[PDB]
């Protein structure tokens, strides 16, 4: 409430407070199943283009 | 490296500057020849690289060594330390609009 | 505006540049509306000697 | 020095005029980032690293 | 794609050509995942919907919390009161813990007997802090 | 203290000026939230875009504050029309109504 | 849901947190509407036979 | 509706629903409490006694 | 990007509030207008016609 209302003092009644309280820790990351590598050999080195 | 290789395959040197501007005091500065100071009037100002428009009053502030620059509001540059003499000059806008 | 300069130099027709040029040669305004054309000229301009 | 290991260098106490730098090199290369570069003359570094 | 949130199961089905979804066209609630071929729906992580129930500071430091529209047997799920710190974990549950039609109001000891209105909760429930010394709604 | 009613509009008074003066310290996404290091940092072709960024901000910021003021200015109004009709119908003559 | 929110509060929460004390005051004011139409008199009387 | 959940605010982006302080059988009870005053009694029931 | 998206937002919000306002103003009127005719009519007995 603090820290929403920028104010060490808070007065009486019902404050609505944005989210401070949580903070991720970890990362997930999920990428399909593919195992080969990208043919930029036959793109970029390439005897004639 | 070979004097016959092509332009991308040439020596390149390179220096990078890095530099902080206007958040701490400053030792190095530019070829700018700095002239007199006339407090207490409306004048362009360049302090330190500061430059504004206003009118400067002499300050009771108090300024730690690592300090430089002073904004109670933080859109505003309030007081600065003079470069020369060490005191310690607050800067009032030279508008007054409210009239 | 016709002129010869340098290739290092090219870069310094701009607006909002520096250099030896945009200071003490050519300086185009801030405010500029137009093109800037520059190509190299090595088989004209220089000679041998 | 190498670009794996480059040399950082410390300038301070003196006057950054570049326009010594005119006559002798001349730079393919020059872009200031967070800064204008005609703006340069005009103001002062806390802490300048090459 | 990335970002921050908590995932749940969904029920949507999803055309072979579509891989993201956005019902409200500004953010992405519905997801393909890449590997195994079930649909997840991200909600925010957030829970903005928590209001502060609070005496003067000058009066008092302690606090009750009322989450809003949520049922109070899922407040610790709601705010992922594991992942908090344990000063947030005493407000996530306890003996003072009060169900409201507003949300649930945690912090604050209920009384039967009724008394004016100084700080409204909501739906007919009001705080106040009242004889040690403490909140009561 | 049952005079509850006429702190409260010192408190809200005050409360919406905090708030302004909180939304003035932000940097409005530029890289400086005071002007004189914008102007001083950067030459004006690319400088105002920072201008414009920094002075929408601090506006959009004053309109929220103007419009806060209407509703406390109508919550006030509300108020005030209940005094002077209880004024005009009360201190001014006798009331039939209860309560 | 974005991979940075915490900078985000802090440039824009204000602005937010002014608009939704503005949404309050509404609220609020519809409360005070409500009570001002219904509970002018504060007895209950038990409906009588 | 007086059963929104908090999968609506999600779904409004942001925006949520506050419940009326005072519920619908309190509305109704000051209703009917003014009616029985006000058929009992008429002018003396905002009176007091 | 993000900040012409989220002034965006909050722009749109603040057009939400000032909507907001005017149908508080007209809700708050209708319900002067019924607070005054509960006090004068429910409550008592009003000479004014209509
Ligand atoms: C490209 O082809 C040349 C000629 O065979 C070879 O020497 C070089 O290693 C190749 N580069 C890559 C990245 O495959
Ligand atoms: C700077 O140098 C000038 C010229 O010698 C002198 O008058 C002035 O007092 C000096 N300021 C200092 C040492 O702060
Ligand atoms: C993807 O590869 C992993 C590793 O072999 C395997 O465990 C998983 O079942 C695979 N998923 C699919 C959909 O083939
Ligand atoms: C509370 O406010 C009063 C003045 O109204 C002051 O005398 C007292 O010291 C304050 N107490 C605290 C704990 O802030
Ligand atoms: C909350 O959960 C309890 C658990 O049985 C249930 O009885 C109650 O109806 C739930 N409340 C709501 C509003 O869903
Ligand atoms: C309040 O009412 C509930 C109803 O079940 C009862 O269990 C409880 O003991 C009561 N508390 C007091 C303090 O009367």
């Amino acid at each position: 409430t603090k820290c929403t209302l920028k104010s060490f003092t808070v007065e009486k009644g019902i404050y609505q407070t944005s989210n401070f309280r949580v903070q991720p820790t970890e990362s997930i990351v999920r990428f399909p199943n593919i195992t080969n590598l990208c043919p930029f050999g036959e793109v970029f080195n390439a005897t004639r283009f | 490296f070979q004097p016959t290789n092509g332009v991308g395959y040439q020596p390149y040197r390179v220096v990078v500057l890095s530099f902080e501007l206007l958040h701490a005091p400053a030792t190095v500065c530019g070829p700018k020849k700095s002239t007199n100071l006339v407090k207490n009037k409306c004048v362009n100002f360049n302090f330190n690289g500061l430059t504004g428009t206003g009118v400067l009053t002499e300050s009771n502030k108090k300024f730690l060594p690592f300090q430089q620059f002073g904004r109670d509001i933080a859109d505003t540059t309030d007081a600065v330390r003079d470069p020369q003499t060490l005191e310690i000059l607050d800067i009032t806008p030279c508008s007054f609009g409210g009239v | 505006d016709s002129f010869v300069i340098r290739g290092d130099e090219v870069r310094q027709i701009a607006p909002g540049q520096t250099g030896k040029i945009a200071d003490y040669n050519y300086k185009l305004p801030d405010d500029f509306t137009g093109c800037v054309i520059a190509w190299n000229s090595n088989n004209l301009d220089s000679k041998v000697g | 020095a190498s670009v794996y290991a480059w040399n950082r260098k410390r300038i301070s106490n003196c006057v950054a005029d570049y326009s010594v730098l005119y006559n002798s090199a001349s730079f393919s290369t020059f872009k200031c980032y967070g800064v204008s570069p005609t703006k340069l003359n005009d103001l002062c570094f806390t802490n300048v690293y090459a | 794609l990335t970002g921050t949130g908590v995932l749940t199961e969904s029920n949507k089905k999803f055309l072979p050509f579509q891989q993201f979804g956005r019902d409200i066209a500004d953010t992405t609630d519905a997801v393909r995942d890449p590997q195994t071929l079930e649909i997840l729906d991200i909600t925010p992580c957030s829970f903005g919907g928590v209001s502060v129930i609070t005496p003067g500071t000058n009066t008092s430091n302690q606090v009750a919390v009322l989450y809003q529209d949520v049922n109070c047997t899922e407040v610790p799920v709601a705010i992922h009161a594991d992942q908090l710190t344990p000063t947030w974990r005493v407000y996530s549950t306890g003996s003072n813990v009060f169900q409201t039609r507003a949300g649930c109001l945690i912090g604050a000891e209920h009384v039967n007997n009724s008394y004016e209105c100084d700080i409204p909760i909501g739906a007919g429930i009001c705080a106040s802090y009242q004889t040690s010394q403490s909140i009561i709604a | 203290s049952a005079l509850g009613k006429l702190q409260d509009v010192v408190n809200q008074n005050a409360q919406a000026l905090n708030t302004l003066v909180k939304q003035l310290s932000s940097n409005f996404g530029a890289i400086s939230s005071v002007l004189n290091d914008i102007l001083s940092r950067l030459d004006p072709p690319e400088a105002e875009v920072q201008i414009d960024r920094l002075i929408t901000g601090r506006l959009q910021s004053l309109q929220t504050y103007v419009t806060q003021q209407l509703i406390r200015a109508a919550e006030i109004r509300a108020s005030a029309n209940l005094a002077a009709t209880k004024m005009s119908e009360c201190v001014l003559g006798q009331s039939k109504r209860v309560d | 849901d974005s991979t940075e929110c915490s900078n985000l509060l802090l440039q824009y929460g204000s602005f937010c947190t002014q608009l939704n004390r503005a949404l309050t005051g509404i609220a609020v004011e519809q409360d005070k509407n409500t009570q001002e139409v219904f509970a002018q008199v504060k007895q209950i009387y038990k409906t009588p036979p | 509706i007086a059963a929104r959940d908090l999968i609506c605010a999600q779904k409004f982006n942001g925006l949520t629903v506050l419940p009326p302080l005072l519920t619908d059988e309190m509305i109704a009870q000051y209703t009917s409490a003014l009616l029985a005053g006000t058929i009992t009694s008429g002018w003396t029931f905002g009176a007091g006694a």
